[PDB]
């Protein structure tokens, strides 16, 4: 899920939401895509 | 309700196939597919 | 640059395998209208490529009869090797003109082959009976 | 670079059944350039021409038949073009799918709008060839249509084209494939020359040859089918698919003119890269909305 | 035509039988039929008649009920026969389990025909 | 031109022949990228072989729907005593892949499932079982070898 | 970039063996499938690799009989060796075009070092053969 | 067997087997109007790309 | 058509028995038999029979106890036995260990046979 940018956040705290908006959930930013998509390409062309 | 496909080619008759396209018309949710609002907010 | 190609290689990749995967379908489309009454196939194809369908095996795909849709790296490299041989064959005249252009117009890698393989043949023949005719000459001369 | 060809996978594999096919057709160019040829004025001139298909093979006749037709039709249609748009729509949608049919006698070979296609009965599968049904909706011209069914359109169909009152003019044409099921029979014979075991595959129709050692098992088994509806009243070409896509031991594997992908991970939806540009887009433009207004005080 | 052809989709796909259809009988065309084609030279045909692999199934003559309970035919004369035969492969005629059904099928009725000839002629002659 | 091959070169040709056409066919190496991918993502890679058609296919295995049972601390995959493979595919899948032994019951109940996707559930398990066998000890009749 | 191809090249070691595994399994797959009355593989398989089938030590795995799926520096360099001495053969007219282009379209190591030994051998024998010949040519008119 | 098209005023050779159907094809047509009184090449569009 | 294959995953594998069915006795078919190929030339088979490596194991002889309990044969007739002797590697036609069982178990019922036949020839001759 978090390679589909999907963030859970009961995966990064204790949940005291269920609304897909942002005042009480978090924004996921792919930074970990570009990584994987490296060695995934370096891993076609050898 | 689409009709009933283990039927021999006889029993396949015109009505037979006039209702599976009357089914078709009358009709989305995949498995691996986005839904189609999300598609066309894209393009 | 490089290092930033790969990461979009695997865009690059899932649409080659595709487009090889639509190629092949189109292929199955194109053999079954072979067999639809249209004079346009006799045109773009040969005789013998004509007279395939009328074989009883052409109702199925044609990668079960070991032919595919190919677009590697191992394809352009016989290519490559195929041009620079044939060529390596037209100095020392092994090959001819003509079928160096036919080669340059061929398209497929087996056409081409069988006619490297064929010049090879003629050539070789016509040299062999050139030394037995002059053989040959020499010695009823002597006699 | 775009150099798709066909080629033989082992093309140092000859074995005795293409060896006897190439054998058919050599004897049956033989024979049409004996029935052609006028009495010796032009028949060493076709024996001249087909005597360097006998180092051909059966392998190699085929695969110089699909290059044929592959280059020509790839010259003729611009095919690349259309792959760049389908990658265009697989780097917005994560989705990418062709359509391979019969138009007018030719294959015709288009890119579906991934809006315009309903693919159900899939397995998590990312291939659209693993699809059972398949339904296309699009609004297409009356001229398309005509061209496309003027041999099956009857003259009421015809009218109604006509008589629709045209407010664009064009006509929805609803193009269902499903795949159904038919009843074959896995027919069990004796070569007759050596006591060797042989199978063959019939229609429910066919009646077994008792007396002979035949035995018959009746199974079902996957038949691609199609039809169209034009408007609401036309109903044209339902029938089996004329192009079964058939492979040689499995009498089920079949499919239809709709091949694609989707580009996702592990069996989920695609997350396609304007996905995943996306919010920083919208940020961008929230705070050049700022800047704008900044601007303007 | 529709006779035994699927012209579909801008081609012309046929099953390989032929409907010679639209001549008449051999008395009532003044060419004595069709002339489908020439080889016996004057190769005639009558309206009923349905052709394949160049194999002439007749309309005139009827089916035995001995003949119809073996090789289990279903119409009343060989030319109906034939065609009822057929009516699998019209409609997908370039599927392979359709030909080889068709071809079984039409080396069946070719037979119980030569059987029929057969048994008619001994009669005649007797 | 074969008497001056051996044995092992003939083996090696049908081998060379049967992967080099199926490579070409089934684009293996983009499954392999797949799998590579599955693999940085879960650090499990699994693939299965099958005959499915009277082909032999290979498929990528889901991380997710693969249940390995009864392996020693093992980090390969072939050193399981039991797997367990659940998936949902599609009528036609099924179909194609068990026309053979479906009786006509079955296939009824494929039709009159509901279908409100409409897909199959289907379980696929993998066990190794025992089987008792003998090791008979014999002399050569030849030689007393 | 080498030194951090370093970091990520254990990914790649583990990648490469689970592939090789794959490739066998996916071997002996398609071994049980030979004897399964396909007739697909008459098409993509010689005589001879269709009769191994009825030696009766087929049921067991290549790996134990001297064959494993390989994909190391040695076939590499092996195979870049043999390309090279057929180039090397292919002047000074030891190797003929036909047996070049079935080289370059072998995909088997064995099948190549057979071709180029099979052509040594028949140049070597020609060879031998017109030297006695032009021997004894000399010797009767001598005579 | 042959195939052929002809024109809707073809009559269709009975006695010889021939059999016929009726389609309606597309034709491309044009016409030209000059100024709002002048009428000028209405026809079947001489070059049919066919 | 189950009798001695194992037709699964699209494939059809064999153990090499071919339960020779659904044609019929000698007297019973009109073609006296199956007629499986050409060698003498008129190998014909009956329903009940069973083949394996081209020796054929028949029906209508029964089993006498002596060489019923010598060789370890459980059918009541020589088909029986080999049918019931080939049960295991029916499921399993690419097992090693069952390919050479099911040789051993075929070698030692042929034996039977022909000591039966033997026998058999011997006493009517007597
Ligand atoms: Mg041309
Ligand atoms: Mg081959």
């Amino acid at each position: 899920d978090l390679l589909n940018g999907r963030l859970h956040m009961s995966d990064l705290e204790l949940v005291l939401i269920k609304a897909a908006y942002i005042p009480d959930r978090l924004q996921h930013y792919p930074i970990m895509n570009s990584k994987l998509n490296v060695l995934r390409g370096e891993e076609s062309k050898r | 309700n689409f009709p009933r496909q283990m039927l021999p080619f006889s029993k396949k008759t015109k009505q037979w196939r006039k209702d599976c396209l009357l089914w078709a018309n009358q009709k989305n949710y995949s498995l691996v597919r986005k839904s189609v609002i999300h598609k066309k907010i894209n393009y | 640059t490089l290092q930033s190609s790969h990461i979009t290689e695997w865009l690059f990749t899932i649409h080659d395998d595709v487009k090889k995967r639509a190629l092949e379908c189109f292929l199955e489309t194109a053999k079954v209208a072979l067999k639809g009454r249209n004079k346009k196939f006799q045109y773009i194809l040969s005789d013998t490529s004509t007279r395939v369908m009328e074989i009883d095996g052409d109702e199925f795909a044609e990668a079960d009869y070991g032919l595919v849709v190919d677009n590697s790296n191992g394809t352009q490299e016989l290519q490559q090797k195929l041009d620079t041989l044939a060529q390596a064959a037209l100095q020392t005249q092994t090959l001819s003109f003509s079928t160096i252009t036919k080669l340059y117009t061929s398209s497929s890698l087996a056409e081409k082959q069988r006619l490297i393989e064929k010049d090879e043949k003629q050539i070789r023949e016509r040299q062999a009976q050139a030394q037995k005719e002059q053989l040959e000459a020499q010695q009823q001369i002597a006699a | 670079v775009f150099d798709f060809k066909v080629v033989v996978t082992n093309p140092n594999a000859i074995s005795e059944i293409e060896d006897n096919k190439k054998n058919e057709l050599l004897q049956r160019l033989q024979e049409m350039i004996t029935d052609t040829s006028i009495s010796e004025d032009e028949y060493n001139i076709k024996l001249e021409k087909l005597n360097d298909y006998y180092t051909y093979e059966w392998q190699d006749i085929r695969e110089v038949r699909a290059n044929e037709l592959l280059n020509h039709y790839i010259k003729e249609y611009d095919i690349p073009l259309i792959f760049n748009n389908g990658f265009m729509d697989a780097m917005t949608c994560g989705e990418e799918i062709y359509q391979c049919d019969i138009v007018g006698g030719e294959p015709v070979i288009e890119r579906v709008n991934p809006l315009k296609i309903r693919i159900f009965k899939s397995g998590y599968s990312n291939k659209v060839e693993d699809a059972d049904m398949i339904i296309l909706e699009d609004y297409w011209s009356p001229g398309r249509v005509i061209d496309t069914y003027y041999d099956v359109l009857s003259p009421k169909d015809i009218k109604y084209i006509e008589t629709m009152p045209d407010y664009a003019g064009n006509l929805r044409v609803l193009r269902l494939y499903w795949k159904s099921k038919r009843k074959i029979l896995k027919v069990k014979s004796y070569d007759p020359e050596t006591g060797e075991e042989e199978w063959n595959f019939y229609p429910e129709n066919y009646v077994v040859n008792k007396e002979a050692g035949e035995e018959v098992q009746s199974f079902w088994v996957n038949e691609a089918w199609e039809g169209t509806m034009i408007g609401n009243e036309i109903f044209v070409n339902m029938r089996p698919r004329l192009i079964q896509y058939n492979r040689l031991n499995n009498p089920s594997r079949c499919h239809f003119g709709i091949v694609g992908s989707i580009y996702n991970l592990n069996d989920s939806r695609p997350f396609s890269l304007v996905d995943m540009m996306k919010p920083y887009n919208y940020l961008y433009d929230a705070i050049h909305d700022r800047l704008n207004k900044a601007i303007a005080s | 035509a529709f006779g035994g052809w699927l012209n579909t989709q801008g081609g012309d796909f046929t099953n390989g039988v032929t409907f010679i259809n639209e001549g008449g009988s051999h008395e009532e065309n003044p060419y004595q039929g069709i002339q489908i084609g020439v080889d016996g030279a004057p190769n005639l045909v009558e309206q009923g008649e349905v052709v394949y692999d160049d194999y002439v199934f007749s309309d005139r003559m009827e089916i035995p009920d001995d003949i119809r309970k073996e090789y289990k035919l279903r119409g009343k004369t060989f030319a109906k026969a034939a065609k009822s035969a057929q009516r699998e492969s019209e409609e997908r005629p370039n599927d392979p389990l359709s030909t080889k059904g068709l071809q079984a099928a039409m080396e069946r009725i070719a037979t119980a025909q030569e059987e029929a000839r057969q048994r008619k002629e001994a009669h005649r002659e007797g």
